[PDB]
């Protein structure tokens, strides 16, 4: 790869767990309401 | 199932991480390349394969467990396992990584000025947090493997725990990026 692509690959994985771990962060928030229902 | 889905959502964060972290090993070999011709970096690469391929087979084997689970709870526990050796592996390997920008960053550059010493001391805070949370997450998964046979309860703490890992190790991913980056601006 050229160091333009890199940039652009770093970019898009930052971007994909960004919203991986914000995606995560409000399961957690449903599932621990879920258990605390329960 | 939230649950299931929040194992999915981590597989997933973990295997993104992983993509990021070989794309830093990459650019740390370039630049190693530009800057070097080995002085430990033998070594460095063999740890480099050697984690590679471990993390992989955890990937994979995580992979293989997300199918079956979906649809007592042990094959939850048993990801879990997975996913949590997948992280220790992944923080091994970007350590190689710190290991590797600082070599380079010493040959062509002062550790004064530029963000440096700050770089230095946030890699250092997050290494030592995502150490504590790695403890907490064995802690945590060995408790599980307990109270299994034998509910879920210390399942959402352990996916709380894995979640939190993952997000320190974001931020140590942020870094190893920024150094390897300045490296890159300086001599390429």
């Amino acid at each position: 790869r050229t160091w333009e692509e890199w940039d652009r690959a770093i970019a898009e994985y930052a971007r994909r767990i960004e919203e991986l771990i914000r995606a995560a962060q409000e399961q957690q928030r449903k599932n621990e309401e879920a258990l605390r229902e329960l | 199932s939230g649950i299931v889905q929040q194992q999915n959502n981590l597989l997933r964060a973990i295997e993104a991480q992983q993509h990021l972290l070989q794309l830093t090993v990459w650019g740390i070999k370039q630049l190693q390349a530009r800057i070097l011709s080995s002085g430990g970096w033998m070594e460095w690469d063999r740890e480099i394969n050697n984690y590679t391929s471990l993390i992989h087979s955890l990937i994979e084997e995580s992979q293989n467990q997300q199918e079956k689970n979906e649809q007592g709870g042990s094959g939850i526990v048993q990801q879990q396992n997975n996913l949590l050796r997948a992280i220790e592996a992944q923080q091994h390997l970007l350590q190689l990584t710190v290991w590797g920008i600082k070599q380079l960053q010493a040959r062509i550059l002062s550790g004064g000025s530029g963000g440096w010493m700050e770089w230095d001391r946030e890699i250092n805070n997050y290494t030592s947090l995502i150490h504590s949370l790695i403890e907490e997450s064995q802690n945590q998964q060995e408790k599980n493997e307990q109270e299994l046979l034998g509910g879920g309860s210390g399942i959402v703490q352990q996916q709380n725990n894995l979640l939190r890992a993952i997000e320190a190790q974001q931020h140590l991913l942020q870094l190893t990026v920024w150094g390897i980056k300045q490296l890159q601006a300086r001599i390429l």
